[PDB]
RNA sequence: CCGGCCGGGAACUCAAAGGAGACUGCCAGUGAUAAACUGGAGGAAGGUGGGGAUGACGUCAAGUCAUCAUGGCCCUUACGACCAGGGCUACACACGUGCUACAAUGGCGCAUACAAAGAGAAGCGACCUCGCGAGAGCAAGCGGACCUCAUAAAGUGCGUCGUAGUCCGGAUUGGAGUCUGCAACUCGACUCCAUGAAGUCGGAAUCGCUAGUAAUCGUGGAUCAGAAUGCCACGGUGAAUAC
RNA sequence: AGGAGGUGAGGUUUU
């Protein structure tokens, strides 16, 4: 039986499948070590493992796409938050309670006219 | 714009359709690595000769209606104004105004 | 600049004319327009007046000008200060 | 601003240890988005800090922040056509931001090779009781007692 | 420490000492010290003299200082003497190469100077 | 000039076009100065006849014109005397086969195109334009129209200095998108100058 | 094995179109892969507004390109015909190859 | 054959079409049994969920007679028409808007990941050969989820410089060159070899910004034969503060 | 809701 999770964020995506494991990581034939180098990314992506403890007994292969590495790693904590909410459903609860189940929408404001940047207004003077 | 200048660019357009073939025969001889010296040379003093209007660079893109140089666009043809005009009353298929 | 292979840019109407006094040996002032046409040692020796803008001004071809444009001898606007 | 009450916003923890003093600090040193040097500027001071006083890193960031922590500070009133700069107690969240804004900018102004030696002597001064960020203090405490008798 | 009449400060790597030179950049520098088989990362002391010695020969094929100065001051020269735009621009102390002198002409203008 | 096409801004909505053609960027261009010549030479024939609107639509390399109009019987002619010509021209003006069709526009009163057309005529005819301006108004308003808006702008009655007049009966949302709004503008060319009249015309709230 | 690429400006008039065809698959034929959505091309065009010095006034407009294809893999000769026979509506351009 | 590549699948991202949903709908409290306000229950979003288009009678006799149309005046062997050259890029100066910077949160060298959105037929221009380099040659593919533009950079690891007008700064200048264009002198863009100014955070005063905002880093497109640090959009990292 | 005590650029022109 193998779970799965979708997560997203600004312009990301991310798949995770779950399976009863001992713990180990795949991210796009790769390992989280090898392909996030700084660690609040790392910090990131385990948090909800360090929220329910879960670390050792789940195998997880990831695969992700777009954005950056701090996108990639918000849809990939997200996608691992809707795979545990299939996989036991009683997590939610705490999960929302540090904000986990709810979901990124911040995204990049576009730019408008007259302005240099997306509310950067041009020098003034009379 | 002016009678005089949209004279002048189908004045343009006409030598430069009537005389794009001899002058490509020309460019490509200079461009040919492999030529002789002074056939390459003959080539430009004929190239020179021929009348400046007929260069596909001396003819300007104006507005179909009017003949407004500044704000042409090449996909409607027309000046900035009168694609506003035009799109606000529906001649243009598709051209509605949106946001995201 | 202009590239190497195509070689010198002259306009005929001045190359007929500086070929022609090469062997006629008239050395009157002569007078052109074609300010953008480079400058062939065979027009060494002779006077050409050059139109600036206004005028023709005249400049006497030496062995040192060869490679330089021809319309860098003759100055286009008139400035004397403030 | 005017009218609304600004809610907070939620502020990651740093993974080193854990803390979100750390994180707002090193946010703070932070400058066009340069988080993952501010950090790695951070935790090598902090791990400087450490060998050299003997405590851990967050013992020695408190104390500092502790010393460099003022209590009040001078603020305009304007009953009338008036300059009274009147003092009154600081929250203790704006107390420890203006200690990290000191620290970073005795840091900045300090003449050393690098940003994070500059940090591991200004946090070590601090601890120490002394450098500009303490005499900062002391000007601001001082203002704030020459201007006592303004409740 | 002494090539082609001047000095060389000693402290400085191989490559950025050879810029000191009139003449010699980072890559006349690099081509010299492959043709010499001399590294980057060692300074001008801690060598010995051949080395020199073959530096100052590898450097001699190039245009230096003393030649460097007196072809420049005779292009100018004669650019001036021939009566050109760019000899007249050189005379007037103005850009040569095509600019703008109502504004942002400080480098050849010299200094501000009001009326 | 601080107010917005009501015609251009529905297009997406409720209003259709009137070029319904496809083409790429090699074409675009060509079409449209066909499609501006072929309605300059039809506004400046077909004067008399009240034209409302012209549709153009280019299918199979080949032209389908439908004029929406109100006087059909004077356009076509006797048995088509006038729109076979109607149709060569545009043949040849466009270089492929053209079909014409006939659309009848009941009620004109409530066309804006037809109504500012007869304001304009009446302006350059010497009637007043607070009458005709007042019967337009009341034309449209009793033939089951919920709001009409009529403008009048520039050197009205020979004065030596243009003002802007304007009358409003019901209601005439320009900020609601799904509302049918009709809107057209016409020109009087005048011996005392230039004279501009907007029409406005709303025909109820569409939901679809 | 026969591939049939529409262009069009309007999203419904396609989806009819489509429709249509597919139907003069299903009966003259089968083993249709059925109507897939390609990206739509959303060309951009921002404009001035006002014939003088006027900058930060201005216009953008859009045109959106709907695209659809659709694939039959048992291709009859009345198949062909029918497909070569039938005409649609102004403002949906179709082109059919085999591939 | 280690590349979704090849049989294969309708599960997933995703491509688009149609729908559901977020509407103060509930709970508690306050409130004049009301409108209405505070919190939280669920929920992806809670109070306009974020952004954009949409700009009310009207002022400024505001701007445009040079987009265009037009009342009136004006010349009709010239205020009209054609061509060559030059000018619109001048220069003792003063002003605004922006770019590069003044340096170690850095410069330089090597190695190595993660994007989005767009253009392409007088066009985009793979691979290969040559040139250190702009680029030159043969020549596929693509009217385009296929092919090209097009390697994303900042970022990370390993080293060097060790606070100096510096291995910062590239201005200006000389020479040798490439591309487009009949024709790069006055005036195009770019490459190489050198030259390496002024500048070390800036006076009175003043500008923008309350969140993926500011700041910073790249990318694309219109204009265009060629010619942006401008303009219009895209994403990457990513704040502090609001008594 | 009643009574009592104070309380504002210190100045800064013309069009
Ligand atoms: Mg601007
Ligand atoms: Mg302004
Ligand atoms: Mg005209
Ligand atoms: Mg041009
Ligand atoms: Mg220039
Ligand atoms: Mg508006
Ligand atoms: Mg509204
Ligand atoms: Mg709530
Ligand atoms: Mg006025
Ligand atoms: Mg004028
Ligand atoms: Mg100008
Ligand atoms: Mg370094
Ligand atoms: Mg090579
Ligand atoms: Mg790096
Ligand atoms: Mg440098
Ligand atoms: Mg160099
Ligand atoms: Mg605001
Ligand atoms: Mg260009
Ligand atoms: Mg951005
Ligand atoms: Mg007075």
């Amino acid at each position: 039986n193998q779970y799965y999770g979708t997560g997203r964020r600004k312009s990301s995506a991310a798949r995770v499948f779950i399976k009863p494991g001992n713990g180990k990581i795949v991210i796009n034939q790769r390992s989280l070590e090898q392909y996030f180098g700084r660690e609040t990314a790392r910090m990131v992506v385990r948090q909800p493992l360090e929220l329910v403890d879960m670390v050792e007994k789940l195998d997880l292969y990831i695969t992700v796409k777009g954005g950056g590495i701090s996108g990639q790693a918000g849809a990939i904590r997200h996608g691992i938050t809707r795979a545990l909410m299939e996989y036991d459903e009683s997590l939610r609860s705490e999960l929302r309670k540090a904000g986990f189940v709810t979901r990124d929408a911040r995204q990049v404001e576009r730019k408008k006219v007259g302005l240099r940047k997306a509310r950067r207004r041009p020098q003034f003077s009379k | 714009a002016k009678q005089s200048m949209k004279a002048r660019e189908v004045k343009r357009v006409a030598l430069a359709d009537k005389y794009f073939a001899k002058r490509a025969e020309l460019k490509a001889i200079i461009s040919d690595v492999n030529a002789s010296d002074e056939d390459r040379w003959n080539a430009v003093l004929k190239l020179q000769t021929l009348p400046r209007d007929s260069s596909p660079s001396r003819q300007r893109n104006r507005c179909r209606q009017t003949g407004r140089p500044h704000g042409f666009l090449r996909k409607f043809g027309l000046s900035r104004i009168k694609v506003r005009e035009a799109a606000m009353r529906g001649e243009i298929p598709g051209l509605k105004k949106a946001s995201w | 600049p202009r590239s190497l292979k195509k070689g010198p840019f002259i306009d005929l109407h001045l190359l007929k004319k500086v070929e022609k006094a090469v062997e006629s040996g008239d050395k009157k002032p002569l007078r052109t327009w074609s300010r953008r046409s480079t400058i062939f040692p065979n027009m060494i020796g002779l006077t050409i007046a050059v139109h600036n803008g206004r005028q023709h001004v005249p400049v006497f071809v030496t062995d040192e000008m060869v490679g330089h444009k021809l319309g860098e001898f003759a100055p286009t606007r008139t400035y004397r200060g403030h | 601003p005017r009218r609304r009450v600004i809610g907070q916003r939620k502020i990651l923890p740093d993974p080193k240890f854990g803390s979100e003093l750390l994180a707002k600090f090193v946010n703070i040193l932070m400058v066009d988005g340069k988080k993952s040097t501010a950090e790695s500027i951070v935790y090598s001071a902090l791990e400087t800090l450490a060998q050299r006083s003997g405590k851990s890193e967050l013992e020695a960031f408190e104390v500092a922040l502790e010393n460099v922590r003022p209590t009040v500070e001078v603020k305009s009133r304007r009953v009338g056509g008036s300059t009274y700069q009147v003092p009154v107690e600081v929250r203790p969240v704006r107390r420890n931001a203006l200690a990290m804004r000191w620290i970073v900018e005795a840091a900045r102004k300090r003449g050393d090779k690098s940003m994070a030696l500059r940090l591991a002597n200004e946090l070590s001064d601090a601890a120490e009781n002394k450098g500009t960020a303490v005499k900062k203090r002391e000007d601001v405490h001082r203002m704030a007692e020459a201007n006592k008798a303004f409740a | 420490a002494r090539i082609a009449g001047i000095n060389i400060p000693d402290h400085k790597h191989a490559v950025i000492a050879l810029t000191s030179i009139y003449g010699v950049g980072k890559t006349r520098s690099k081509a010299i010290l492959a043709a010499a088989g001399i590294a980057e990362d060692v300074k001008i002391s801690e060598l010995s003299e051949g080395q020199i010695d073959t530096l100052r020969d590898e450097v001699a094929k190039f245009v230096v200082e003393g030649d460097l100065r007196r072809e420049i001051s005779m292009s100018i020269k004669r650019l001036m003497d021939l009566g050109c735009y760019r000899g007249l621009r050189h005379r007037r102390g103005l850009p040569v190469r095509g600019q703008r002198t109502k504004t942002n002409a400080r480098t050849r203008k010299g200094p501000r100077k009001p009326i | 000039g601080q107010k917005v096409h009501p015609n251009g801004i529905r297009l997406g909505i409720v209003k259709p076009w009137n070029s319904t053609w496809f083409a790429n960027t090699k074409e675009f261009a060509d079409n449209l100065d066909s499609d501006f010549k072929v309605r300059q030479y039809l506004t400046k024939e077909l004067a008399k006849a009240s034209v409302s609107r012209i549709v153009i639509e280019r299918p199979a390399k080949s032209i389908r014109v439908t004029i929406h109009t109100a006087r059909p019987g004077i356009v076509i002619g006797k048995k088509g005397e006038d729109v076979e010509k109607l149709r060569k021209v545009v043949a040849d003006i466009a270089g492929v086969p053209a079909q014409i069709n006939i659309a009848e526009v009941r009620k004109p009163e409530l066309d804006a195109k037809l109504v500012a057309d007869s304001i304009t005529s009446q302006l350059e005819r010497r009637v007043m334009f607070r009458r005709a301006m007042k019967r337009a108004v009341q034309n449209a308003m009793r033939l089951g129209a919920k709001g009409i808006k009529v403008e009048v702008s520039g050197r009205l009655g020979g004065a030596e200095i243009a003002r802007t007049e304007w009358y409003r009966e019901g209601r005439v949302p320009l900020h609601t998108l799904r509302a049918d709004i009709d809107y057209n503008t016409s020109e009087a060319h005048t011996t005392y100058g230039v004279i501009g009249v907007k029409v406005w015309i709303f025909k109820g709230e569409i939901l679809g | 094995r026969i591939r049939i690429r529409l262009k069009a400006f309007d999203h419904r008039l396609i989806d009819q179109a489509t429709a249509e065809i597919v139907e003069t698959a299903k009966r003259t034929g089968a083993q249709v892969r059925g109507p897939i959505p390609l990206p739509t091309r959303k060309e951009r065009f921002t404009v001035l507004i006002s014939p003088h010095v006027n900058k930060d006034a201005r216009d953008q407009y859009e045109i959106r390109t709907h695209l659809r294809l659709v694939d039959i893999v048992e291709p009859t000769e009345k198949t062909v015909d029918a497909l070569m026979r039938l005409d649609l509506a102004a403002g949906v351009d179709v082109q059919i190859s085999l591939g």
